[PDB]
């Protein structure tokens, strides 16, 4: 049953949650081998773990960085809510560490890249295709909104694709445990709903909204609103009209035209029947949840794998060395990383 | 097109997030 899942999914994570796993690794267990990825406050390099062979891709931040941007209490959800959960498609965290100058986060490595990079290539995802992907998000979100998780930053550069071709979440830095309604203004400017734009007050219906604009962009290309600075975009949200190609079929639209609802009392997944009215719209008419969650549907895509250390589905980036300080810097903050 | 105005619009990269 979903509701026993997610009744035994409830207790593990609770326990997690309350006592969270501290300092499971050290920085020299690692050998640093190239970077993934970057953003505001570090990199995400691929490593090799030296007494197992293991390969995996170690979050970077520095812990001052954090500081500056106020991002500090963001950071600790981040970490204390990826230690807790369990789910197909969410990027499992296998060990977290802190030294004087940074933060780390040693997480699987999902060696298909990112969702972005494949479909800024190919242009648009066929309607089967970003169905299969967008399956696999409405049962992730299932799954967090369970657990009073709110994910606050759905986007193709957040998603990585496996060596079987199915989705695994990244980057959980925004994401809250909350009971009710919250107002950070975060989140990525085309995704954000109009009640984050308009300082409402806002909850887990923000990542519907944000479904419906991943949905979108994986079968349009673009996103339902882009303009080239995001205050042009913010207007273009809260006007809420949206377009949509003349070879997007009509259950898509039906679908689309209901998540992304400015109204709450009408907006998919948050309604009496919750993640119910998506699951059963015409749209996903063929999908098999069921399978989808048992990872037993042929992908429409699978990455190239060269082998075990191979990066070539990634970008490159410009590299660093990871310095670290002779002083402790910012202790009291992240006490409890 | 659409497509076209995305393409030569400032916005086909890596979106950064807004922490505000
Ligand atoms: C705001 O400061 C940041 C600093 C560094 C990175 C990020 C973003 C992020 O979490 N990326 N993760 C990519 C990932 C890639 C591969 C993988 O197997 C697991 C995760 C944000």
């Amino acid at each position: 049953s979903v509701k026993e899942f997610l009744a035994k999914a409830k207790e593990d994570f609770l326990k997690k949650w309350e006592s969270p796993a501290q300092n499971t690794a050290h920085l020299d267990q690692f050998e640093r081998i190239k970077t993934l990825g970057t953003g505001s406050f570090g990199r995400v390099m691929l490593v090799k773990h030296k007494e197992t062979g293991n390969h995996y891709a170690m979050k970077i931040l520095d812990k001052q960085k954090v500081v500056k941007l106020k991002q500090i209490e963001h950071t600790l959800n981040e970490k204390r809510i990826l230690q807790a959960v369990n789910f197909p498609f969410l990027v499992k965290l296998e060990f977290s560490f802190k030294d004087n100058s940074n933060l780390y986060m040693v997480m699987e490595y999902v060696p298909g890249g990112e969702m972005f990079s494949h479909l800024r290539r190919i242009g648009r995802f066929s309607e089967p295709h970003a169905r299969f992907y967008a399956a696999q998000i409405v049962l992730t979100f299932e799954y967090l909104h369970s657990l009073d998780l709110i994910y606050r930053d759905l986007k193709p550069e957040n998603l990585l694709i496996d060596q079987q071709g199915y989705i695994q979440v990244t980057d959980f830095g925004f994401a809250k445990r909350v009971k009710g309604r919250t107002w950070t203004l975060c989140g990525t400017p085309e995704y954000l709903a109009p009640e984050i734009i308009l300082s409402k007050g806002y909850n887990k219906a923000v990542d519907w909204w944000a479904l419906g604009v991943l949905i979108y962009e994986m079968a349009a290309g673009y996103p339902p609103f882009f303009a080239d600075q995001p205050i042009q975009i913010y207007e273009k949200i809260v006007s809420g009209k949206v377009r949509f190609p003349s070879h997007f079929s009509s259950d898509l639209k039906d679908l689309l035209r209901n998540l992304l609802q400015v109204d709450l009392t009408k907006r998919f997944g948050n309604l009496k029947n919750g993640v119910n009215d998506i699951k059963n719209h015409k749209w996903f008419a063929t999908t098999d949840w069921i399978a989808i969650y048992q990872r037993k549907v042929e992908a429409p895509f699978i990455p190239k794998f060269k082998g075990p250390g191979d990066t070539s589905n990634f970008d490159d980036y410009e590299e660093e060395e990871i310095r670290v300080s002779i002083n402790e810097k910012c202790g009291k903050e992240f006490s409890e990383f | 097109t659409t497509y076209a105005d995305f393409i030569a619009s400032g916005r086909t990269g890596r979106r950064n997030a807004i922490h505000d």
